[PDB]
């Protein structure tokens, strides 16, 4: 599972969104956290099979 | 105020030929951010070879902007003649962030002179001059493009050796051809070569005296001139606004051979631009001295996220511009232009709004009008559910001196559909403003009317005004300043707190109207009531000249028995997609004719959460809501061949739209189908089996080599 | 408010400089308490990899070990064990059949 | 399991989890077909 | 005060509508990074697994 | 004020005997909310299984 | 040093090249500068203390 925060937080509506430009450092981290995160894990079934 | 030199003293202007069709060409020079095109350097500070993502006003790649063009004028062999110009002065823009400017591209080259299209020559540099302002309309024949009180003029000058910037009232003149005469087409301004532009003796007023037989300028409160070095090299040219006034930009004086734009001037125009147009100019040449002028072009602004790739000495030479599409947002959601190669998720495309329906006559609020407001401490309430309100038409009866709202706004209160508004209503003065608070520990709160804080309330202070007859007023204002009870003597004594939506426990004791200032009231308790006493003191206010009164709104912000709609064939069925807004509560779903779980009597239905799914509201059957529709995209970015492939996730081959229109964000501002095994993919090809296996390694089992 | 002290000497208030450098304080210091939650994370898994690490050592390069991957990929032969950053490196020098 | 959807579970859903509707959060498919899963085994 | 956009229109007036809603966007995204801590947990220790 | 009809043209009221020793009976019916004995329906929404 | 609207503790060295020279300052990634200009007109290159 990876969230796609800046639409996650928000629902989408464009105030929330640049209250979330704000905190576009945040979002990046989250979304390369998780897309990390897949890669080690499928790294782990491609090196399991 | 500024002398600006001597008003002209030509009583006519020169005529002005207006030819659209001439001015309309395909030229185009889009935003390329790869080079760095359309660059602001950040004001705040400036940076060595470091790479970054940072938010700015910036033009968005790919935008061909607004294009111009001025022109040699009518000419006979000896003798200029008519000016020649595009529409350009009845076009009024919109200023917002303002834009930035792309000029002498085409310069060297060969073009069309543009008056004579079969007419060829070499190509020179023009500046673009720019009318800026707040307030627009049409002059007195009727015609657009007229700008009122103080207007900003960026005007060059000198064959293209200075620009000039000034701030006046804009004094349109009545000669023939004038924008106050007879025979108006266009305002423009002018220069000519042969007597303006000779060798050494340039004429620094010639485009500044042309735009003065148009305009006189008054009360002008600057002008002034930046000279400008001749040459026919590209040039980037910028304006924005803040609260500190108009700031200009260029390439010019500090990255003259790379186009970067940095902050040459800021102007004292502190009235806000919000419009602005482009003054045509055109040449006054003779027709063996025709040439073509390069075609300039404009970009708006906008806050986007660009990641700035910075050299050694400082410089841009590179952006992404990271809202382009997936793959650069990939570049870029993580501060590289390059992104290792791999899949990478990019938010929805959620669906657009279409059938908004609307459900719910005509809300009650006769008896307050009626009669003799009650004071404070005996308020009166009224009640709504199922109807329809217009309370900007009853706010319209009163004289109306204090609106606050708590966790909800003015604005917001009477547009929201809320099934129960209640209404609370009472005499009260304005000099006790300060203590009619939510935040609020005076005597008003404590033993008087207290609101609930777990609904959003308003509060609002009024005066009935003479017009309004049937509203009489009391004796005085009076309020409870104590409701308190020692006991029996026991050790302790307390002061007693309504809770929202009661009486104070002493309006059994306190009059109606307080006859005096100060009075005091008391009732001995029956043991049984608790014993001891009950005691309370009353205060009064002066009465009015106009009667002044107290409005408590609370709403609900309760999801069901929720009806209550504004007032004002598509706000019902069938809108079988988003959006709906019931009275109840807000949201966006998909409606079905589903079956058949229930309560049936009132008419939501949640499951386990703050969610409703979700029939009821129609008459009467089972449209049961849904979440709403997002298409789950992603990106599969191949750094080593800058390969982008856009992947949906998991829908359609059949549903989706290349470039899909009923959708939000692509993200965000542009986008750019073959399935179906996992799910949509805007990259062909089908299997082509089978190799070899590796990464970059996409999801169930497409394993997507490249290219 | 965040410029390294809230409201360092050059800004207001005094009274009000204790709150927002005490907002700074008990927010930079929870950060750092979840670094020190992070490094207590980090080393016990290190601490596991390194008890790997001398489970290979023993087996797989001492001894053969007539085991499958861990000793990777194929009928193990040698290995070796150079020092990496921060861990050891194996060289595992396996057969490959084909 | 109430999942997944792979171009018939999200219009399966969408003729009525939620990976695919709030978006929001969204599951990756898991880098092979079953059947090919079922090859290695 | 949570209806999924704080006081979007009706809930609060814009310029404090910024106030709750950025009340929701610290801790939606806070939590959501507790979500992302907790996929490097169980990711780590299932690739142990 | 509301006419809830006229008044009572009567000059006595019926006699009363109260006799609570007669009233006092042991018939316990207790909640059960097993059977979802003295359950109001929550007013804010209605819900399905 | 003091500087015209930023404070600071720093080691000033004559370095070389990068920067903008016409505005003066030059930060890395974040709030730091490091840290040229102030002076007329040379590379006074700050660190950190």
């Amino acid at each position: 599972v990876t969230v796609d925060c800046k639409q996650y937080v928000c629902n989408g509506f464009q105030k929330c969104e640049q209250l979330l430009r704000e905190y576009g450092q945040f979002c990046s981290k989250i979304n390369q956290a998780l897309h990390g995160a897949n890669l080690r894990q499928d790294d782990s079934v491609r090196n399991l099979f | 105020y500024v002398d600006v030199g001597p008003d002209s003293v030509k009583s006519a202007c020169i005529e002005v030929d207006i030819q659209q069709t001439f001015f309309d060409k395909t030229w185009p020079r889009p935003i390329d951010v790869s080079k760095a095109d359309g660059i602001i350097y950040p004001q705040g500070r400036t940076y060595s070879n470091i790479t970054i993502t940072y938010q700015g006003l910036f033009p968005y790649q790919g935008d061909h902007g607004d294009m111009y063009v001025y022109s040699a004028g009518h000419a006979t062999g000896t003798t200029p003649q008519k000016l020649f110009v595009a529409n350009y002065s009845q076009d009024v823009k919109q200023f917002a962030n303002g834009f930035v400017v792309r000029i002498g591209a085409a310069a060297n080259s060969t073009g069309t002179v543009i008056i004579s299209p079969s007419t060829s020559a070499t190509i020179r540099k023009i500046y673009p001059a720019f009318m800026l302002g707040s307030s627009v309309g049409n002059f007195s024949d009727g015609k657009m493009g007229r700008f009122f009180n103080h207007t900003l003029v960026l005007l060059p000058d000198g064959c293209g050796t200075l620009l000039r910037a000034f701030y006046c009232i804009l004094e349109p003149r009545s000669g023939n051809h004038c924008p106050a005469g007879n025979s108006y087409t266009s305002f423009a301004t002018y220069h000519t070569p042969a007597t303006d532009c000779s060798d050494g003796n340039y004429n620094r007023n010639a485009s500044l005296n042309s735009f003065k037989e148009y305009f006189n300028l008054r009360n002008c409160t600057f002008m002034y001139t930046y000279n400008i070095t001749e040459d026919e090299i590209l040039e980037w040219f910028g304006i924005t606004q803040t609260a500190q006034g108009v700031h200009l930009f260029s390439s010019r004086y500090v990255d003259l051979y790379g186009g970067n734009m940095f902050q040459f001037a800021t102007l004292p125009v502190y009235d806000t631009i919000k419009y602005y147009s482009i003054i045509p100019h055109s040449i006054r040449s003779i027709q063996s001295d025709r040439k073509a002028w390069a075609a300039f072009y404009v970009y708006k602004l906008q806050p986007l996220t660009f990641l700035l790739d910075f050299s050694v000495d400082g410089y841009i030479r590179r952006a992404i511009d990271c809202g382009f599409n997936d793959l650069s947002q990939l570049h870029c959601s993580y501060e590289s232009f390059d992104v290792e190669s791999g899949v990478y998720s990019v938010s929805s495309f959620e669906a657009k709004p279409s059938g908004s329906v609307v459900e719910q006559v005509e809300c009650d609020f006769s008896p307050l009008l009626s009669g003799t407001p009650p004071q404070v401490y005996n308020f009166k309430r009224l009640v709504f559910t199922n109807c329809n309100y217009n309370l900007t038409k009853l706010l319209s009866l009163f004289s109306v001196n204090d609106f606050t709202c708590s966790q909800i706004s003015p604005a917001a209160i009477a547009s929201n559909c809320y099934s129960s508004l209640i209404l609370d209503y009472f005499s009260y003065p304005l000099s006790m403003k300060s203590d009619l608070s939510v935040s609020s520990a005076g005597p008003i709160s404590q033993f008087n009317y207290k609101q609930s804080f777990s609904n959003p309330t308003c509060l609002i202070l009024a005066t009935v005004p003479h017009n309004l007859t049937t509203i009489t007023k009391p004796l005085k204002y009076s309020y409870i300043n104590k409701c308190s009870r020692l006991l029996s003597d026991d050790r302790t004594e307390v002061p007693q707190l309504v809770n929202a939506n009661q009486y104070s426990p002493c309006v059994s004791i306190v009059p109606s109207t307080v006859w005096e200032d100060g009075d005091y009231y008391r009732k001995q308790l029956s043991p049984l009531e608790g014993g001891g006493w009950l005691v309370a003191s009353g205060s009064t206010v002066a009465m009015t000249e106009q009667l002044q009164m107290g409005f408590g709104i609370t709403v609900q912000y309760g999801t069901d028995t929720n009806s209550v709609c504004p007032k004002l064939k598509i706000a019902s069925q069938l809108g079988n997609c988003v959006e709906y807004s019931l009275y109840g509560v807000s949201g966006r779903g998909v409606f079905q004719n589903c079956t058949a779980v229930g309560v049936r009597q009132q008419r939501f239905v949640y499951d386990a959460y703050q969610n409703l799914v979700g029939y009821y509201s129609d008459d009467g059957n089972y449209y049961c809501l849904r979440a709403c529709v997002s298409v789950p995209v992603s990106v599969i970015y191949d750094k080593e061949t800058k390969t982008h492939a856009t992947l949906f996730g998991s829908v359609a081959c059949e549903h989706i739209s290349s470039t899909m229109s009923q959708y939000s964000r692509s993200t965000r501002s542009m986008l750019k189908p073959v399935g179906c095994v996992l799910g949509l993919v805007n990259s062909s090809l089908f299997v082509e089996d089978c190799k070899l296996p590796l990464g970059q390694s996409l999801c169930a089992l497409p394993d997507t080599p490249s290219t | 408010i965040s410029a390294s002290i809230g409201d360092i000497i050059q800004r207001l208030d005094v009274l009000e400089q204790d709150a927002q450098i005490d907002r700074l304080i008990n927010g930079r210091l929870t950060t750092l308490n979840a670094f020190v939650a992070q490094q207590l994370v980090r080393s016990e898994s290190a601490a596991l990899s390194a008890q790997l690490a001398k489970d290979k050592v023993n087996e797989c390069v001492k001894a053969q070990s007539k085991r499958s991957g861990f000793c990777g990929q194929g009928t193990h032969i040698v290995s070796f064990v150079v020092n990496a950053p921060n861990g050891l490196y194996f060289m595992h020098v396996g057969y490959y059949p084909s | 399991i109430a999942d997944p959807g792979y171009m018939q579970g999200y219009d399966d859903c969408m003729q009525q989890i939620c990976a695919q509707y709030v978006a929001g959060y969204k599951v990756l498919p898991p880098l092979m077909d079953v059947n090919m899963e079922a090859a290695y085994t």
